[PDB]
RNA sequence: CUGCCGAAGUUUCCCUCAGGAUAGCAGAAACUCAGAUCAGUUUUAUGAGUAUGUAAAAUGAGAGUUUCUAGUGGGCCAUUUUUGGUAAGCAGAACUGGCGAUGCGGGAUGAACCGAACGUGAGGUUAAGGUGCCGGAAUGUACGCUC
């Protein structure tokens, strides 16, 4: 396959108040619950089901049930984040977020942009 | 000529009810678009509108309009409820009706 | 959910026993009230004092001491069964031992079809010794390089325009 | 103040449809096992002191005047005290030349005439 | 209220 | 005889309070009337009502009295009004003239008034002079002249509980 | 006399009729502060984490 | 000028004696609460068990219609003014109130309620029984006329004389109509007519009855 | 129905099911 | 025509008979005490061998009467006891409620099952039972069993 529930693989909150945010799972505790820690600070280190993540393709090695601590060191020195952006996946998920904040005034400013760009229509005859 | 409607699209399910009773006081509508009750806390208070047409042209206007507005969320589903002037005729369960923007509180 | 309470209980001070001893189990109960209503029915079925002579002299609810170390649970009960007698010993792997308890209530519901009235349990103890471990499947949990397919991932907008992916 | 009126529909008398021998006019149901007397969901109502309509607006016609009934020029010299409570109703049988009498007298004393088109 | 005697008679553990 | 004094009411009147996002100087598209669906800046902050305009040359929407309930209020950068005198707009300003009866139609009463003749000419030099004192704020930042040129309408899946107007 | 009741919790002027205290009541008080005394029995602890 | 001046001042004085006992009862009632938490501190801490109190003051809801009910149970309820489902009395819990209780067990829930549904009670839903007619607690003049005898006079002076369960508790109750709630909001537990301990909503229900009331209030 | 009879028990057995449980009790407490 | 009050089925015995009685109920008129004057209730004490009674604390209620006078004097259902009992049901009593005079919600539908005791309406909230569709309401959340 392509998605294992690893210890040490980061997965991406599909449910809660936490939806949206990136973490790794630092232990395996039953069929049904894994446990999870984030290094950033909103996110508290819980455990979680697995209805309520979706598998990333990234696998960073950290032992067994590691501290708070050792996970964002960890996490910090494999580069996880700035790896998992550079997926087009993250890209896309951010430009969803984007576009969800724009206001009237900047779909007015997409708007022309994009019909700015759609009129170049340029093909080799 | 898509420079207009200033409404949202919406259908008339069936009135309040139980299984072996109902009351045409109060309608039960489907805003198009919602899903949950928290979010049919937005259009609730708005001014909704059954558009029908008729044979007899009063004004030289062919279009008849009854006038309602949305009352409370009716379950989980994002449905609300309806009080419009005139209880609508049973004949309109599905029928389409139009969710203006105002009174706007946004 | 479930909570914890350790229960400290005594018949009333007389002449025949001035001093009667304390009483303390501990037993898992939605709230308060059940705690207190099980406790007296413990009390009563086992060691025969009645709940009018008694009285709760303590009622604390007791929070998990380490709620994020994943542990091993196992749980001894007596099941009221058709003939009202029949013993169980479950394990189970949880962070936190009402986790445990709820997860064999629900299991007891499912597997024998039993009530909270017919459960009465007599010991949740930690296990941390990994050989000490009877179960095969926690055993087979406990190895070191765990790794599987997510089981059953399953995953209003009716009609939607493209087959499910379904898949990674 | 406006006129409330609790009911519009009458009560018929059951099976007042299907049979020209029974009347219109309420009867109330005697049988032991009328569903009517026993008042089943769907059948017919029966008439209940609860209905009775507001006693500042009973007896008012649509535009809060009460019906007073008229027959000479003397009825309506008397209601000129109360052209503001009572409305007059020409008889019937009160001859043409009486009923223009009349009416221009209740016009004089301007009290309402509800028939003052005949 | 009043005050339980603990210190003479610690709480002692019970099982069904 | 009776005419039943009506007994003396407890109740007064108070500043209604308008919404936060309604200040003066801001952007709203206007959800009801003969200019639905137009862009138009909110001018001052009356009793009851917006005295909103669209700047004329731009779009051509009069200045006009809104209520507050048919006003969308737009996070669109804010205008400056200090500029501009608002204080000859008042509700007598904008009011009625009399009726005389509570009858009255004909074609004739419509070739009279119009957009010529019951219009002051005094209205035209207070309507370009606010041009005057709002144009070159809406020339400062872009597309603003645009954007109230334009008019705000929904499309398929356009749901207005989500979109952060 | 007393056409309709009102609420004392929802209108403001029926307390100030039925209670002539709410004007200075004062609901929340420090009565803690930084200086909080942890205060659990060392046996306790002991029989709270026993069996 | 005069008559009305010394009603008016004789109006004032009693307006600060009662203010003045409403401190009075308020000091009371957190002086109580704190050496609560004081006494349940010091025991926990030296090691010595602390015991609760006995209460003398229970809410009490009756959750059954007026049909299908035997007749020993429906005496009783008679007995104790829960005529009509969802209402509410006040009953001074003791041996025969408690032995009372048992016997109406799935009929009715009770609990001890503490001092803010008291006092939401009294002030919103709180109708008086004045000349055997249920008169509603919109001043304190009303309290005044039928407690006078017995030193209450307003009604935080009957809040007290309630939540704290003064010598004229039985002096109180036929001044006061029962407390006719309407249905909770958020609706009961699934099966209602189970015993509270059983997963239903009827019997003795303690520190979870202040609950009920917020919704059913 | 699928099935050789029918499940939907006539009132007759919802009627004399449980008065016959209700002897079948009886019994056991003689 | 509307409104108001509103039982009874078994009692009190009596009978030759059907019945009455007699109550009970519903009432109709006259007159005490603001009472321990009551209670289809609990509690305490008390004797006798949780219950028993008497007496007294709780609790709610204004509590008594003498007088005359309508209608009813069935049965069904279920619970609890219960002796004779047998393949097996079955029979016997005593008690309890419900039903007769009772509509409404639910159980697809129903004399008794589950809730609920009804003036005309508005709004809100629930009971029982439900939330795939018929059908108002989650093709909800979580853990299992079953092909």
């Amino acid at each position: 396959f392509k998605r294992y529930v690893e210890v040490g693989r980061v997965v991406l909150v599909t449910k809660g108040e936490y939806t949206g945010k990136l973490a790794v799972i630092v232990d395996i505790v039953d069929h049904k619950r894994a446990l999870i820690d984030s290094p950033c600070s909103e996110f508290p280190r819980q455990v979680i089901r697995y209805g309520s993540v979706v598998l990333t393709h990234i696998v960073m090695k950290l032992p067994r049930g590691a501290r708070s601590g050792i996970v964002a060191k960890k996490w910090k020195a494999q580069d996880v984040c700035n790896k998992w952006a550079s997926s087009a996946w993250a890209k896309k998920l951010e430009a969803k977020k984007v576009r969800s904040q724009l206001n009237d005034f900047d779909r007015f400013a997409v708007m022309r942009l994009k019909k700015q760009r759609r009129e170049q229509v340029n093909v080799a005859v | 000529a898509q420079g207009h409607r200033l409404y949202v699209k919406a259908k008339h399910l069936s009135f309040q009810r139980s299984k072996h009773v109902i009351h045409p006081g109060t309608s039960i509508v489907k805003i198009e678009g919602c899903d949950s009750k928290e979010e049919a806390q937005f259009y609730l208070g708005k001014r909704v509108c059954y558009v029908y047409k008729s044979s007899k042209a009063v004004r030289g206007s062919k279009i008849r309009v009854i006038w309602g507005t949305i009352a409370r969320p009716h379950g989980n589903s994002g449905a609300v409820r309806a009080r419009f002037v005139h209880n609508l005729p049973a004949k309109t369960f599905g029928s389409s009706l139009r969710v203006m923007l105002y009174p706007s509180n946004i | 959910a479930l909570k914890e309470y350790q229960v400290v209980g005594r018949k009333v001070p007389t002449e025949h026993e001035p001093v009667p001893k304390l009483f303390r189990m501990r037993l898992f109960a939605p709230n308060e009230s059940v705690a207190k209503s099980r406790y007296w029915y413990f009390l009563k079925m086992i060691n025969k004092v009645k709940k009018a002579t008694g009285e709760i002299v303590a009622i604390n609810e007791i929070s998990e001491p380490k709620p994020l170390k994943a542990k091993v649970f196992g749980i001894w009960i007596r099941y009221d069964s058709r003939s009202g007698t029949h013993n169980m010993y479950k394990e189970f792997r949880d962070t936190t031992r009402v986790g445990a308890v709820e997860a064999m209530y629900a299991d007891m519901a499912a597997r024998h079809r039993a009530r909270f009235r017919s459960i009465r349990i007599l010991k949740v103890v930690e296990v941390e010794k990994k050989e000490d471990v009877r179960r095969n499947y926690v055993k087979q949990l406990l190895n070191p390089h765990l790794k599987f397919p997510l089981p059953h991932r399953r995953t209003k907008k009716v009609f939607a325009p493209h087959r499910p992916s379904t898949f990674y | 103040v406006n006129i409330i009126k609790k009911r519009t529909k009458p009560f018929k008398r059951h099976q007042s449809d299907r049979f020209k021998r029974v009347g219109e006019s309420w009867r109330k149901p005697r049988g032991i096992d009328s569903c009517v007397r026993r008042r089943f969901r769907g059948t017919i109502s029966m008439p209940k002191i609860g209905y009775g309509n507001n006693k500042k607006t009973r007896y008012c016609m649509p535009n809060g005047l009460k019906a007073f009934l008229v027959r000479n020029v003397s009825d309506v010299e008397l209601l000129l005290m109360h052209n503001k409570t009572y409305a007059a109703e020409i008889a019937g049988n009160v001859s043409a030349r009486k009923r223009v009498e009349i009416v221009e007298k209740a016009r004089a004393l301007g009290v309402k005439v509800t028939n003052a088109g005949a | 209220a009043h005050f339980v005697s603990t210190e003479n008679n610690e709480p002692v553990t019970l099982h069904p | 005889y009776r005419e039943n004094v009506p007994k003396k009411a407890r109740k007064a009147v108070r500043p209604t309070k308008l919404r936060a996002s309604l200040a003066p100087g801001t952007v709203c598209i206007l959800l009801a009337g003969r200019f639905r669906g137009k862009r138009v800046v909110v001018l001052s902050q009356l009793e009851d009502t917006l005295v909103v305009t669209g700047p004329y040359k731009v779009n051509g929407v009069p200045i006009r009295r809104v209520n507050h309930r048919y006003v969308i209020a737009t996070s669109a950068p804010k205008i400056d009004v200090s500029g501009v005198s608002v204080e000859k707009f008042t509700k007598a300003y904008f009011a009625k003239q009399k009726r005389s009866g509570p009858v009255k139609k004909d074609e004739a009463f419509f070739a009279e008034n119009a957009p010529k003749n019951a219009l002051p000419a005094e209205r035209i030099a207070d309507q370009k002079a606010v041009d005057a004192k709002l144009l070159p704020a809406i020339k400062a930042i872009p597309n603003m002249k645009e954007y109230l040129a334009a008019s705000f309408a929904l499309s398929n899946g356009d749901r207005p509980h989500l979109m952060k107007f | 006399a007393h056409v309709q009741k009102k609420n004392p919790l929802k209108n403001k002027a029926v307390l100030s009729r039925l209670n002539p205290y709410a004007k200075a009541y004062k609901a929340n008080v420090k009565i803690n502060s930084e200086k909080t005394p942890k205060a659990a029995g060392e046996k306790f602890l002991s029989v709270l984490h026993e069996n | 000028v005069a008559a009305a001046a010394e009603k008016k001042s004789a109006r004032q004085k009693k307006r600060e004696l009662i203010a003045k006992r409403a401190e009075a009862y308020e000091a009371e009632y957190r002086a109580a609460e704190r050496e609560q938490i004081e006494l349940a501190r010091k025991a926990r801490a030296e090691g010595n068990y602390f015991v609760p109190h006995e209460p003398k003051l229970i809410f009490v809801v009756r959750i059954r219609g007026i049909n299908n009910i035997p007749p020993k149970a429906r005496k009783i309820m008679q007995l104790l003014r829960l005529l009509q489902i969802n209402n509410g009395i006040f009953v001074k819990f003791n041996k025969a109130i408690k032995e009372m209780l048992q016997v109406v067990e799935p009929y009715v829930t009770y609990g001890i309620p503490n001092h803010k549904t008291v006092r939401e009670l009294i002030y919103k839903r709180g109708f008086g029984k004045v000349n055997k007619q249920r008169i509603p607690l919109s001043d304190n003049a009303i309290i005044e006329a039928a407690l006078g005898k017995y030193s209450i006079l307003s009604v935080e002076d009957l809040i007290h004389e309630i939540y704290t369960v003064g010598p004229n508790f039985k002096q109180a109750a036929n001044f006061l109509w029962p407390f006719k709630l309407s249905s909770p909001l958020g609706g009961w537990r699934e099966r209602k007519f189970k015993h509270f301990i059983e997963g239903g909503d009827a019997g003795k229900r303690d520190e979870h009855i202040n609950g009920l009331v917020q919704k059913m209030l | 129905s699928l099935k050789k009879k029918s499940k939907r028990r006539t009132t007759r057995l919802r009627s004399r099911i449980e008065k016959k449980a209700a002897e079948s009790k009886r019994k056991q407490k003689r």
